[PDB]
Order: C-alpha cells, then structure tokens, then sequence
C-alpha cells in the first residue's frame, strides 16, 4: 500500500508522454482512445488490470504491479473492476486543455 | 543453427506472407501474440523454429520477415490485425505513394528511396543469424512496385551478399485471366532483371489455382485468402526438411545441383497432392500410389501449362508423413514406365527424393482435411516457353503503336529499356528450343 | 495520408459539391455539426482524405467554394450541412459572369483569382502529402466555365505532377438552357485539354433519362441528379478511404486508362439502381451489377456507347465478394462483346475491390470508361458552334472585353483535330 | 400522377404511392429556411452578404435506400478471426460420456 | 529584481497606457481595488516588476501620468482600472500644446518638466535595481511629440547604462487628422534616433487594415487599435515575469537584434487573430502561429516587408510546446525565404520560451523585426515635410518660440542620412 500525493504526480508524468506522443492537430484524449481501443478486443468498453498495465507501457511509463493498482483504484469510482475508458479520456483531455 | 530471411514486397507479396506466417506459427504451437504456451513444451520440438523464429530473452519469439510496399493500406491493417503484437514494430516498412501500376515509378523516381532502408534491416537480421542458408522472396511481377522493387532489391542483394541462394515465388499474369491492362510491359521488364539474379524460379498464376479450387475442393465461390494458404502449403512442405527429423533430409543447397542444369535455365512450376476436402477424405485409399499419380495428372499443376507439350529435365520428391522408402521406389518406377510421361535424353536419372516424418498441419477454418501423407512436386521442364510466348505475343501486339509508353519515358525509363528486354526473351525463349532437341 | 483537396465553382458545380458533402458526411458517420456519430473503427481511420480536424473535435471539410455572385453561396449556406464549410473558404466578387466566358476569364475572373489561388496555395501546403485535385464545374456557363478553368490553368502550372480531375456538365441539345452554350462550351473544351489528367462528362440529359427510365419516379428534381453525380464521385475513391483485396487510387486509373497523352475523355455509370416499388425482388449477385454496368441506358452521357470501341474500361467493385466472379464476368463479357472492344490491346478491362460498400447496401460498382463514342458529344457542340459563327452572331460582347475572332479560330481547329485524331482508332487496324 | 392526383389508378400510379412525404411539395408558403443570420463571417465584400429566405430540401434518397446491411467488415478481419485459434486449442476430444454443464 | 518604470505622455500615450495596465492587472489577477485575486503563485511571485507595495497588501503600478491638458486624466481617472494609479504620480499642465512642437518642446515643456523630472528619478531611485524605461507616445501630436523627447533626451543624459523603449505611433498619409504633423513628426524622429536605444513604430492605418480584414468586426473603435497595442507590449516582456525554457530581457533582445547603433526602428505583430465567427474552425499550433507571424499584412506598420530584406528577427513564444518544432518551423521559414534574408549575417532569427500563456489562449506569439522596408515611412513623410517646407507654410507658429530654420534643415539632413543608411546597408553584400 502507498497512496500519498504521488499518484498525481504520477498522473501528471503520464499525462506529459501522451502529449509527447500526440499526433499533430490532435488531443491528448483521442491518442489515449486510440491505446485503449488498440488493446481492448472485447469491444464492450470496459478492460481488466492487465490491459490497463500494457496501455501505460506502450507509453513507456514502468511501474510495478502495485501502484497499478493504485492509479486504476482511482480512475475505477465503482470499484467493479471494469474501468470505461470513454471517461478515462474524457477526463485527460480536460486536464490537457 | 539453420535458418532463411524471407521477403515480402508488394501487395501481392505481402496477401500471401499473411496465409504462410499464419502457418508457421501455428505449426510450431506459438500464439500471435509471440508467447510460446509451454503446455509442458519440454522441449518437444526443442530446437526447431529457428529456421522460422528467434528467441528475445524471455518469453516471445520474433519472426525473420521484413516488409517492403510504398502504399500504406496493407502494411497497417496488419499492424491493426491479430498478429500486430507478432512482427518487429520497424520491420514492416511502409511508403508514401504507391507505384501505381508503374514499372519506371518503381524502379528509378520513389523506389530508390526505400532500398535504403531496406538493406539495413537486412544487415540487421543477417548479422543477428549464424547459420544463413538463403533468401525467398515473394512479390508479384504483373504490377508496378512488385516488379519494381523487387527487381532493384535483387541487384543490390546480390553485390552485398554474394553466392547466397536466392528463390523466387513470382506471380505472372494469367494466360486470359488477369486484372491490369498494362501488365505486360511490366512483366517483361522484371524478366530482364530476375534472369541474371535469381537461383531458382516458381511459377505461381492465378487461373491454374482457380480450377484446383472448383474441381477438388467444390468450392464455386473462392477469395485470395483460399489461395494464399495453398501457396502457404507449398512453402512448408519444401522447407520442412529444414528443421525436422527426415530418413532422406534435403536442404535448399539440394535444390541448384539437382534442378538446375545450365545457367540461363532455373525457371519451373510446381504440384500439390493431395488435394480434399473434409466429406470426402475419409471415403478413400489415399495410398502413397495414389497421391504420387495425381500429382503428375496434368490439371492438377499449380501453373496454367500443360506438361505433355515439352519434356521432363528435374523433378523433386518431397514426402512427408508416414511414408516408406520401398514404396516411393515403386511408384516412381511405375511413373517412368507409362510412355505419356516422357524424359529428356541426355537425363537418365531425373528424381530427387526427400522423406520427412513430420505429417501436414491442418489450420482451424480452413479447407483442406487432416490427411496422412503429402507430396510436393517441383519440376523442370521445357513447356515453359509456352507461357513466355503468349507475353511476347501481347508485348509485340500493343507495342507497335507505342500505347502505354509516355507513362514510362516520363518517369526516368529510357525508350531503348523496351528493345533489350524483348531480344533477352527472344534469346531465352529459344535456348529452351535447342535444349529440347535430341543428339 | 495521400490527400485531395476540392474545388467547386459555378452554380451547378456549387450544388453538386454541395450534395457531395453532404453524402460523404452522411457516409463516414459525421453529423451536420462537425461531431463524429460513427458506428466503426474503419470511419475514422483515413479521415484525413477528406477532412482537417480542429479543436474540440470537429471536422471541416477542405473545399474551395468560389463563384462571382453571392446568390448561390447564400444558399448552400442556408442549407443543411451548411455550417461544415469554413467561413474563411468563400471568395466572390458582386457582379457576376451573365453567361460570357470572356467576362469570367478576362477581366473579372482574373481580377478576383488571386484571393482563391492564395486560399488553394494554403489549403494544399496545409496537408502532409498531396494527391491531387478534383473539380465541380459546367462548360455552359459563364463563371464556371471561365473561371475555373483559369483556376485550372494556374494550379497545374504550379503543381506540375499532381492528378487533376473534372466533373464537366456539358450542354446538350435535346435540353438548353442558354442560347450562347457553343462559344464558351467549345472555348472551355479548348482549354482544357492541355491541362486536365482526366475528364468525366456529364449531361444533364442523361440523368433525366436515367431517373425516367430506371428509378420510375414521376417529378424528381436538380436534387436526385446531384444526388447521383455525387454517388458516382464518392464511389470512384472508396479504395483510397477504405481497405480491399487490390487497391488503387486515382494514378492508377490514369495509367490502366491513358494510352496516349490527348486521350483522357471518360464516361461514367453507376449501379446498382432500382425503383422503389421493386427493391426487395431482386437478388444481390455479381452477375446483376455487371450486367447493369454495361447497360447501355445506364451512363451519365447522352452518346450511345455502342456507336463505337472501347479503348480501356475501369470498374470498382465494393462490399465482400469472391475474386473469381469478377474475372469470369469480366472476361465473359470481353468475349460475347468482343466486337464493341478495340482488338489491339488484349484484356483491356481493369477491376479493383474494396470491402466497404455505401452504408446500407452490400454490393455497389463504379465504371469509369474511356471509348470513341464520345466524339458525338464534340461533333454536335461544334456543329451548332461553326452555324452560329458563319453569321457572327452574339460575338460583339466577347469581342468587346479584350477578345478577338482569332482565339474562336483556334479553337474551333482544336476542337476538330481532337475528334479526327480520337475517332481514327475506331477505323485502324493493326 | 398523369395529368391527376392519385388515387386514380392512370399511368404510373402504383410507384408514388411509396413517395415518404415530400414536405416541400405541399408547404410552399413557408419559406423559412432563415438560420443564417448576420454571420459578419463569410463574409464582407464592410457589408455582410444579403441572405435570402431559401426554401425545402425536397427529401433526395434517389440512390437506393438501406436494404437492413449494417456491413463494416473487413475480408482478412473476417478470414482469419482468433476464434479459430481460440477453438483449435484449449478444446477437444468432448463426447459428453458423463452429463457436465460447459461452455 | 530588475524592474521597469513605465512613462505615457500626450492623449495617445495615454490611452495606450490605461489599457495596457488594464491588460497587465488581468494577466496578473489584480481587482480594481488592487487586491490580489489570483490562483496561482506564478502571478505573485514576481510582481515587483510592475507594481510596488502599499497599505493593506494593495499593489499600485510604478507608472507616470503626464500631459498639458487636464481633460484626458480626468477622463483616464474615471475610466476602468482608474484607481490603481498613485494621485501624486498625476502631472498636469494648465494651457495645452495645441499641436505645436516648440510650444511642447521649449516653453511650456521646458518650465514643466522640472516636476515630471524629480517624480521620475524618485522612482527610479526607490528601486535596487532598475532595468530600463519604455515610453508610449504619438510624434503627431504637439505635446507628446515634444515634452516626452525632452524627457527621453533628459532622462539618457542622467542614466546612461539602462535602456530606452519608445512605442510611438508616427502618423500615415491615408488617415491624417492634422494639418502640420509632418513638421513635429520629422523634428521627434530626428530627436528620437538621438536618444532611444529601441524604437517600434505603430500605424493606426496597419491597426485600421487589421481590424478590417482580420478580425472582420463593422465598427472599431480606439480601444480595439489600444488593445491591439497592449496585447503586443505585454507580449515583448513576458519572459522576465515568468520562467521559460530559454530565457530572455529587453537587452538581450537589443543585443541580437541590433547591429549597428544607428539602426534600432523595429516593426512588430502578435498572433493569433480571429473573428468569433471562426474560432472555432481553425486548430492553434505552431505551423499556423509562425505562418501568421511573417505575414506581412499581419505587422503593425504601414512599410510591407517584402520591399525589403530583413536584417535580425525576434519570436517570442508562450505556453507549453516542444523545442524542436519552433526550431525546425524557424529554420523552414528561413530556408522557404532566402531572398527576403540579407547574407552575410547568418541565422539572423532569434527564438525564446515562456510556459504562460495569456488568459483565453494556450499559445501566443510576440514578434519583433528589423527590417530596411521601414525607410519607406520616413521617405514620404520626409517627401511632405519638403513639400510644405519649400513655401515656409505654417512657419510663423515655429518661428515664434525662438526656433530657426537651421534645427529644420539639420533635422531635415539627419532624416535622409538615417535613409541613406538603410538603403546602403540594405544594398550590401559580401
Ligand atoms: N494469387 C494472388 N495474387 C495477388 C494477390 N494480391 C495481388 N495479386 C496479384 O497482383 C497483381 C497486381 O499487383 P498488385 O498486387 O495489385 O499491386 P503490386 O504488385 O504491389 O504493385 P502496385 O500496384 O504498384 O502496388 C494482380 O494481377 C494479382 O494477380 C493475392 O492476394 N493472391
Ligand atoms: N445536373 C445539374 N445541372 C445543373 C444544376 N444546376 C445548374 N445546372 C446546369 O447548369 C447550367 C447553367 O450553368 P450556369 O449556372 O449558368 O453556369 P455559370 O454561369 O458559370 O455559373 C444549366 O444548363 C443547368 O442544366 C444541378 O443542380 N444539377
Ligand atoms: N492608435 C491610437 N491612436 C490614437 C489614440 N488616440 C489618439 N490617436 C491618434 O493621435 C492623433 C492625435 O494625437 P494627439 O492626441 O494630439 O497627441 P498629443 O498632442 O501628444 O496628446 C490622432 O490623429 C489619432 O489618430 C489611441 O488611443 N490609439
Ligand atoms: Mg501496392
């Protein structure tokens, strides 16, 4: 267990290599849907832990285990597991704005 | 310790590395995404898929594939595919604009852009392997950046490597079905260049395996993918004794000294057998008799040419399953006897036999049943000049009035290119003439 | 991704680009605000070709909306799908053409054309790769007529290598609308012979036939006409946007087409088309499509195909079908009608497929041929055009505005030397 | 409707029976069609260009309407499709000697 | 910490003034009260540039009001953000100039400035350490134009090291709205090149045009071209106020883009600009900001740069972006341009980076420009000056101060010899 005011600045590194890796003229949102779209196969919406570790590191962001769970605890406000990506990006390209 | 690069270029080229990937992977027991799924594995093959596949360290296996198109649509939807997570991410070379049915585009404006790069990853893999036996490219000529490039590959792959065996699975036009209407001038063109710079040649047409479809399969309705993984079959079975245990183990070395009689002389078309579907397969004998006969019955050849019109120079044997030495013998005597199948004769002894234990791999939704035994046939002979003619015959018809030739002079091709490639035919279609005459 | 930028100008052209885009937004799922509503992933995919993106998520289309009189820009203002177009992407003078092609390429088209060549430079220096151009324009009119093809001459004398396409609206006589159409409609054909990489003709004669004959729906209107021009355009390009068994873009038409550099006169057709009463009893089958494809009654132009040779034919079939089917019809009908195919060139027939079919159809086919049957169409205009000019007529406002009878002379010598050197094929044998 | 208001059965009366509504056909005295207004953005020539009360859109659909084919496939997605795979492994050599509940 | 004193004279000068201290507040969230009200400590940690401290934490701009008629500081009192000004930086004259130079420039000026003088240099002395001064004035009107040079000339003569900006608005042909401007507008020029170290010359006609075309609104008023003007002089000195990537002061900015001592007339514009109508159809990024920055209808001045070559060019950049794209887009617009370069200075273009963008935008572009196209100005105001000169028009209120005819010919002299430099300069080569 670790929860201190370091998932947000875990957050905020995440968010600076997405930027890095938008395509000209886009945002940061339609590059983390197109991630998300590429792993998920089920095409429901909703992903497990494993896909959510392999979309943070084909970004090139390596973490352990543990603090996954710690960023998808925060971003999963129903605690069912699933998390839907739609807000996932919709939240990321707000604070992009 | 052995293995081969292969070579995908061209839309043609790249449609059939889908259908030929998806079997080696599956033959070996690796999923797409490159994690062998162990299954207590223990080694049941042990050191067997690296003719096909390298080890990263931990875990996946990367194949020992590149490929070449200057038209991104084919290249990414097989990143966006199921085997995306498969090949190398800087492997699968994409350009901007397409060749646009163009030989001189190809070859002279935006194909000299792309060898570069090329080359490298080539250096690349052969410097990673240890053991390089050879090189199968797979392009398809009647179009602009198949012919185009792969012809420019071909020269500067044979001054950087050398003596390396090089084999070539083109795919000519067919005698009346085909798609573009300015192919022969493509197609001559790559003639010229592959002559000099391939080893060996195999003739792969479109129509022959149309009819091979209908009459065995009963299939009426039939897509590229139904070819493509017959074309995938040959493959294996002529690379299986490659990496598997064998009685009588031919590698590709095996191949130049025993098909190939003089220089200017390498070009030959293939066989399958046998060749059923699933309803049918278990109502007959499918005796090793059987399978080597129909393999010889002249409809059943993969390339639209009818083999009584010439001789025989070489064949090859290629057996695999539960064959035995005595009875391939046997039937090969009987082959010789009948007098409609007629040798050359200054070639008393013209069959190489290769035996190998490892039975054919069937594909889940595919068309062909899990048979037994299998043969691939691999034969040289003179009735090729047939398909030769009937290019010169459409080349000579709309050349006269110089149709279709702007498009090629304002590109870079300089008009006199058209006046070589027709006499280096003209000379080749009769060598295969004065060979065929008897002493 | 290998662009093309749009230009339109002209009333009719204005229309017909603006069916157009309503029809591609329609197709690739975007509502009349910009905001994709998609279904698929492949929508999205290359929607570069046809769209720039812009903050918040919206797409723009990159045309180029030009004319001399704000009456018709007003309109496809008005109307729906009106709020796509960039307000920055509309030029015009106050004036107008009145239907005089000196009007329109002299003194008020020069006047006005530097403003849309600056919008153009900035559109196509804009895109990463550019593919080429396509235009929406009539020869019977004034602005049109004149003006883009003044357009035409400046963009291809800057971008030298680039495709260019036209969708002409050439005049008839069975329908007239002016009593002026030889001049500036031979004037046009003059011009734009030595510029464009390929022409398609288009009467509006035709698609009234059409609508009469095959669809048998009582009072259709410029609408339903628009509506199957722009079919016909979305359908030439679907394997540029989406992915198919053998792709080709708009170079390969040209050279699987072109045989010689002053040859690039097509016609075009559509299918399938059925009425509304009996849709549901026909079967959907590659042997309908071909058989409607060749259908004599089917072109978009009022010659008859069968009052010549086809040189080169081109067909782009879409939606999920077996490659077979499309080579046997091919080269079935190559044989049964081997007396309509020029006997020089062997397999002088081109097919292409992709796996998108127009949203709610299976199997769609564009044809795009290139035959002598469309030296009728110039035979008749310069008829009317040498009758007219014997007596003068109608030629002091041209020679009024910096023209002289000279330029008519050329061009009505071009226009007779294209005929005679497009029709003797027709009549040489090898 | 030849030379009449359907409903009669004279020449080519049974295809426009199908016609869906034609909203411009019987409202012309609305107009309308008034939501430009002025933009001051496309344009100036400062003057906004005049806008004019345009009217219907007069319906379209002349190409043929849906036919229930919602499509948006691919021939290779199609052709090669996990599943195969998914069944060719992790499955077989199922006879159901016992009764046992599966997937 | 290297702070700046701001000094406005004259009507225009002070109108500029009131907005760009309207425009700064805002930027660093003060109320009109001077209470801060900011969110972030960005704002706050470096606010002893402009502002100083007062009762209750209350920040009060180190500013200088001056002018001889009391009626535009009654006014700028009144107006919005009116209290943040100190009553005792307030100086008044009782009579007015009445567009006159040696009225604002040796009698009323001389016995007023005394006053404007001691406030000044209190100013200057309260803070540890002082960075510059920049003036905002008018060279047509009569008290500007000739108390705020005194000043400036007084002001170089007791602090030599600092450094001296002067935005001044010269008049145009077009829009004149006097009658004797070119006698005071080539007398403050000539007086100008004495004593300012930078000088960027504003056009109301290039405000006027941009206004106009750009943002394409009907009825623009003073406070528009005002705010045009502020948005550009916030924009120069953002970078001393808020950390960047590359960081960058006024005499860094002299340094590079000063070659030689006589040549310090820069020409100026801000990006972007765009109607409300179309904010929402264009995409900001770097391509289209730099696009917009050397466009010459988009500059501050009546001279078009194309007409000549540039010798040194400044950006700068603000909001978060990425070194190498403002790199590679300044080395294209470089390379694209080669014959609007002069050679024999190579990479003649600056660049610098600043993480804060202004209120409403994500990034915005400051640019500052020498060029040898701005001699074109003072050509034709130096072409009417003699025109008007050689009947002794208008002479008898100059003569009547003790002015004679010798300062009109040597400042007549300077003009053409600061012209003849240009031009010599811009004909040169290696
Ligand atoms: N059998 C078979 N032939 C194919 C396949 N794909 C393409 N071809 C052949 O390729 C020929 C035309 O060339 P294309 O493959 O379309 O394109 P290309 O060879 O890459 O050359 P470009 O047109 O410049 O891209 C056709 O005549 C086909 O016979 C395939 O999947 N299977
Ligand atoms: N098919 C079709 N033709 C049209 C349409 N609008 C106008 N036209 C044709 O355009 C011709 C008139 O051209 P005109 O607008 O005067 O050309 P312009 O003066 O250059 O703009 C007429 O003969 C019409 O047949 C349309 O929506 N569809
Ligand atoms: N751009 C701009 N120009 C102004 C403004 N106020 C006045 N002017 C110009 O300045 C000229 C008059 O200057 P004037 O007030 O007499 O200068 P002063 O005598 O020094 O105060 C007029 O021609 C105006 O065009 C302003 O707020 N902005
Ligand atoms: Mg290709």
């Amino acid at each position: 267990y670790v929860s201190p005011e370091r998932l947000n600045d875990l957050e905020l590194i995440l968010y600076e290599k997405i930027r890095q890796k938008t395509l000209p003229g886009e945002d940061e949102g339609r590059t983390v849907y197109r991630a998300f779209k590429y792993f998920d196969i089920a095409e429901k919406g909703v992903i497990d832990i494993s896909q959510f570790k392999a979309a943070l590191e084909k970004f090139g962001c390596v973490f352990d285990d543990k603090e996954i769970h710690a960023l998808f605890s925060k971003f999963d406000v129903n605690r069912s597991g699933k998390i839907c990506y739609d807000e996932f990006c919709g939240n990321f390209a707000r604070l992009g704005s | 310790m052995r293995e081969v690069i292969s070579i995908h270029v061209g839309q043609g080229g790249i449609q059939v590395g889908n259908a030929c990937w998806e079997l080696f992977c599956l033959e070996h027991g690796i999923q797409p995404d490159g994690q062998m799924p162990s299954d207590r594995t223990i080694g049941g093959g042990d050191d067997a898929f690296n003719t096909f596949f390298s080890e990263t360290g931990a875990g996946k296996h990367v194949p020992r594939a590149v490929f070449l198109d200057l038209e991104p649509t084919v290249i990414d939807e097989v990143r966006t595919g199921t085997y995306r997570q498969l090949f190398h991410p800087e492997q699968l070379i994409s350009g901007k604009e397409d060749a646009a049915n163009n030989f001189a585009r190809g070859h002279y404006t935006i194909g000299k852009e792309i060898v570069d790069l090329c080359l490298d990853r080539i250096r690349k893999l052969a410097d990673n392997c240890t053991g390089l036996q050879g090189f199968l490219v797979f392009n398809s000529v009647g179009g602009g950046t198949g012919s185009g490039l792969g012809s420019l590959l071909l020269e500067r792959l044979s001054v950087d490597y050398g003596k390396k065996s090089k084999l070539g699975f083109t795919i000519y036009p067919s005698p009346q079905v085909s798609t573009a209407v300015v192919e022969p001038y493509n197609s001559i063109l790559s003639t010229h260049s592959l002559l000099e710079h391939t080893d060996v040649a195999v003739m792969l047409d479109n129509e022959a395996i149309y009819d091979i479809c209908r009459r065995n399969l009963d299939i009426e309705r039939p897509t590229y993918t139904n070819l493509n993984r017959l074309i995938a079959q040959v493959i294996s079975s002529l690379t299986a004794s490659l990496r598997f245990d064998g009685a009588l183990n031919v590698d590709i070395t095996e191949f130049q000294t025993n098909l190939v009689p003089y220089p200017r002389i390498h070009f030959m078309l293939s066989s399958y057998a046998p060749i059923i579907s699933a309803e049918k397969a278990y109502h007959e004998q499918l005796s090793v008799a059987e399978i080597t006969n129909s393999a010889f019955e002249p409809a059943n050849m993969m390339a639209k040419c009818d083999p009584r019109h010439g001789k025989y120079m070489a064949c090859s044997m290629m057996y695999r399953g539960d064959v035995v030495p005595k009875d391939v013998n046997a039937s090969i005597a009987t082959i010789k006897t009948k007098r409609t199948i007629q040798f050359v004769d200054w070639c008393p002894t013209g069959f190489k036999v290769g035996i190998n234990y490892q039975p054919p791999t069937v594909v889940p939704g595919g068309d062909l049943a899990k048979v037994m035994r299998a043969v691939c046939m691999i034969s040289n002979s003179t009735a090729i000049a047939e398909v030769f003619s009937r290019l010169d015959h459409k080349f000579d018809l709309m050349y006269a009035k110089r149709a279709f030739v702007h498009w090629y002079v304002g590109e870079g091709m300089e008009e006199g290119e058209f006046s070589e490639a027709r006499e280096d035919l003209a000379a080749l279609e009769k060598d295969y003439e004065e060979v065929g005459i008897e002493t | 991704m290998r662009e093309i930028v749009h230009i339109q100008g002209g009333q009719c052209g204005n229309q017909i680009g603006a069916k157009f885009w309503e029809v591609i937004s329609d197709e690739h799922g975007i509502d009349p605000t910009g905001t994709y509503h998609g279904d698929s992933d492949l929508q999205l995919e290359r929607i570069n070709v046809y769209y720039n993106e812009a903050t918040g998520g919206r797409y723009v289309p990159r045309a180029i909306l030009m004319d001399l009189e704000p009456g018709t820009m007003d309109s496809v203002r008005a109307g729906p799908f009106g709020q796509l177009f960039r307000p920055d992407n509309f030029v015009f003078g106050q004036t107008g053409a009145g239907n005089n092609w000196a009007k329109g390429h002299y003194t008020e088209g020069a006047e006005l054309i530097d403003s849309v060549l600056d919008v153009v430079r900035k559109e196509a220096e804009g895109c990463d790769c550019l593919q080429g151009f396509q235009i929406t324009h009539s020869l019977g009119g004034g602005t049109g007529s004149g003006m883009g093809t003044l357009l035409i001459s400046k963009v291809r004398e800057e971008y030298p290598d680039r495709i260019m396409e036209t969708f002409s609206v050439v005049p008839s006589p069975k329908v007239s609308d002016t009593v002026v159409e030889p001049y500036n409609a031979t004037l046009s054909v003059h011009q734009l012979v030595e510029n464009a990489d390929e022409c398609m003709v288009i009467d509006n004669e035709a698609l009234y036939d059409i609508c009469f004959r095959t669809l048998k729906l009582t009072t259709p209107t410029y609408g339903d006409l628009n509506h199957l021009v722009s079919a016909a355009m979305s359908g030439v390009t679907c394997c540029l946007r989406f992915p198919g068994q053998l792709n080709s873009d708009l170079r390969k038409l040209a050279v699987n087409l072109i045989p010689f550099p002053r040859l690039h006169f097509f016609m075009i057709g559509f299918a399938p088309l059925t009425s509304r009463g009996s849709q549901q009893y026909r079967a959907l089958t590659v042997p309908e499509l071909t058989q409607q494809m060749f259908d004599a009654k089917n072109m978009m132009c009022a010659a008859d195909p069968r009052h010549g040779r086809y040189l080169t034919a081109s067909a782009l079939f879409r939606g999920r079908m077996s490659t077979k089917e499309v080579d046997e019809q091919m080269l079935n009908v190559q044989n049964k009608n081997s007396s309509y195919f020029v006997e020089w060139i062997p397999n002088n027939i081109k097919s292409s497929i992709c796996d998108i079919p127009p949203k709610g159809l299976k199997m769609a086919v564009t044809f795009v041929g290139n035959s002598t049957a469309i030296q009728e169409m110039f035979k008749r205009v310069a008829e009317q055009f040498t009758a007219m000019f014997r007596r003068k007529a109608f030629l002091h406002w041209y020679t009024g505005e910096g023209m002289d009878e000279m330029e008519f002379t050329e061009a009505e010598s071009n226009m007779n030397d294209l005929v005679s050197e497009y029709q003797q094929y027709q009549d040489a044998t090898a | 409707c030849d030379k009449y208001t359907s409903t009669a059965l004279m020449g080519n009366w049974y295809e426009e029976r199908l016609a869906p509504n034609q909203p411009f056909r019987e409202n012309l005295q609305t107009k309308t069609v008034r939501e430009e207004e002025a933009a001051i953005s496309f344009a100036s020539d400062l003057i906004p260009l005049s806008r004019v009360n345009r009217n219907l859109p007069w319906d379209t659909k002349g190409v043929i309407a849906d036919d229930g084919f919602k499509e948006f496939r691919s021939v290779n997605r199609t052709s090669y499709d996990p599943i195969n795979l998914n069944n060719y492994y992790n499955l077989g050599d199922c006879r159901q000697l016992y009764k046992h509940y599966t997937a």
